[PDB]
């Protein structure tokens, strides 16, 4: 019937105001603070009307109507005023940038912030949670609002320490860095998401949630998938409140099923609903099931293989996909991905000749350099770093001198994060290092293709922007 | 995409055949396969059944609907039941269940 009453009265009205403050600050970016706290008040206010009596007037309005009418009021260019739902919104969307750069914030001394935290905590929070949305636009709205309870909670106990900026400090800076981070993936799941479509990202989710839950029969984890998969549209395409509201959803469900699920989910499953979240996205892989038999059987013997290809071609990779990962949550999930890929193209050549079987054998085979090359090209570079130390300066050298078409100063940032990826996860075992650290560097690389993008130099670069072969592309030119 | 699951309550006796339809509705791609699971009243958690014995299921990937017919209803089978459904893209799916009640 209404469906800013039904968002209103599912989020409550504190999550409900703060995530129209970011949905605002993420499409107009340039507004002072000032500006979006009116909008949203106003809002708000009718929000609350339609609560009280689901037949007023203008209540029965779409969200983007309502919201984009509300944005097109305020007195970076924009044509998009000038058109209707839904083009309207489709052009908002192509306008968010997170390229156009403010100046970076200079905050206050500790004593100032804390006191103002104090004067007047709600305005404190509104202004953290506008900073970082107009800074980074695509910034995954339900985990801000949990970046905020935790930003919250640093002032609330530091703020009484004896040394408030050494208690402070470090917390900002923790949260900084997880910031830029989670900003970096969600980005990239966008871009995916917005050029390709669904297809990537439910691969790519098939796979990690199967390393996370190997327990989980197929059906289980894909209608998990399928979850996820809406909660990230709906946020990709600037339905926050859909977006929250659905993965709220999401956390009750798997809270309700972990017996089908996962047996570490007991805890994160009693949490308050902000960190409950979290806590599920977070939690780590289950041990997988004991006696399984090898990947041969329902692969390579089983007389149904190329039916099943032809059948219905996405279930039968997706069921490899997760048959493979939930036996190896010590591979990266590129990897996994890159082993599918290679499966699905021998199928493909093979599933038509007179005698398949006879063609695609010794498919796994073709799997041992695959498996090979992460597991070599980071014991090189991890040994090598466990001799030259952190303080970086190689691996400049050799970015740089494969493209140096790129600006000075940009590069030598990138090759500061390279550093912290050696950093940590060196330090965990093997059957660790991988997953953390092929992951997050090609996420790293998602930082640079787009800064690039925006103020082209070269092609060789641009050329690299298959997100699976991303590595390979850049690890490998000279 | 969603799946219409009917009816979403049920009374009978012991003996009873007794039958729940489930259609995968608002999408373009066609129905690859079906599970079905009980929830026993209690309702902490589901289990997948077998369609097997008095559990019989027919598929008609046309109308993208199907059914779960139970034939002889027994005092173990009164409880909660979930269809679930995968289309040929891998879309993934659950009605929204059948109470089974005891007249």
């Amino acid at each position: 019937k209404s469906e800013v009453a039904h968002r209103f009265k599912d989020l409550g009205e504190e999550n409900f105001k703060a995530l129209v403050l970011i949905a605002f600050a993420q499409y107009l970016q340039q507004c002072p603070f000032e500006d979006h706290v009116k909008l949203v008040n106003e809002v708000t206010e009718f929000a609350k009307t339609c609560v009280a009596d689901e037949s007023a007037e203008n209540c029965d309005k779409s969200l983007h109507t309502l919201f984009g009418d509300k944005l097109c009021t305020v007195a970076e260019m924009a044509d998009c005023c000038a058109k209707q739902e839904p083009e309207r919104n489709e052009c908002f969307l192509q306008h968010k940038d997170d390229n156009p750069n403010l100046p970076r914030l200079v905050r206050p001394e500790v004593d100032v912030m804390c006191t103002a935290f104090h004067d007047n905590e709600e305005t404190f929070l509104k202004k953290y949670l506008y900073e970082i949305a107009r800074r980074h636009p695509y910034f995954y709205a339900p985990e801000l609002l949990f970046f905020a309870k935790r930003y919250k909670a640093a002032f609330t106990e530091c703020c009484q320490a004896a040394d408030k900026a050494a208690c402070l400090l470090p917390k900002l800076d923790e949260l900084r860095d997880e910031g830029k981070a989670s900003s970096a993936k969600q980005r990239l799941k966008c871009a995916s998401l917005q050029k390709f479509g669904e297809r990537a990202f439910k691969a790519w989710a098939v796979a990690r949630l199967s390393q996370r839950f190997p327990k989980a029969e197929f059906a289980e984890v894909s209608k998990l998938v399928t979850d996820l998969t809406k909660v990230h549209t709906e946020c990709c395409h600037g339905d926050l409140l859909e977006c929250a509201d659905d993965r709220a959803d999401l956390a009750k469900y798997i809270c309700e099923n972990q017996d089908s699920i996962s047996s570490k989910l007991k805890e994160c499953c009693e949490k308050p609903l902000l960190e409950k979240s979290h806590c599920i996205a977070e939690v780590e892989n289950d041990e997988m099931p004991a006696d399984l038999p090898s990947l041969a059987a329902d692969f390579v013997e089983s007389k149904d293989v190329c039916k099943n290809y032809a059948e219905a071609k996405d279930v039968f990779l997706g069921m490899f996909l997760y048959e493979y990962a939930r036996r190896h949550p010590d591979y990266s999930v590129v990897l996994l991905l890159r082993l599918a890929k290679t499966y699905e193209t021998t199928l493909e050549k093979c599933c038509a000749a007179a005698d398949p079987h006879e063609c695609y054998a010794k498919v796994f085979d073709e799997f041992k350099p695959l498996v090979e090359e992460p597991q070599n090209l980071i014991k090189q570079n991890c040994e090598l770093f466990e001799q030259l130390g952190e303080y970086q300066n190689a691996l400049l050298v050799r970015y740089t001198k494969k493209v140096p078409q790129v600006s000075t100063p940009t590069l030598v940032e990138v090759s500061r994060n390279l550093g912290k990826v050696g950093s940590k996860c060196c330090k965990h075992p093997e059957a660790k290092r991988m997953p953390c650290a092929e992951d997050y560097l090609s996420v790293v690389l998602n930082q640079l293709c787009v800064l690039h993008e925006k103020t082209p130099v070269s092609d060789r670069v641009t050329k690299c922007c298959s997100l699976v072969n991303r590595r390979p592309c850049f690890s490998a030119l000279e | 995409t969603r799946v219409d699951q009917s009816p979403s309550s049920l009374s009978a006796s012991v003996g009873d055949r007794v039958t729940i339809t489930c259609v995968l509705t608002d999408t373009s791609y066609p129905l690859y396969s079906t599970y079905w699971y009980q929830q026993k009243p209690g309702s902490s958690n589901k289990e997948q059944i077998s369609i097997s014995g008095r559990y019989s299921e027919s598929v008609n990937k046309g109308t993208k609907s199907f059914t779960l017919t139970i034939s002889s209803l027994q005092p173990e089978d009164f409880a909660t039941y979930y269809c679930r459904a995968m289309g040929t893209n891998i879309w993934t799916g659950d009605g929204a269940g059948t109470k089974v009640e005891i007249k």
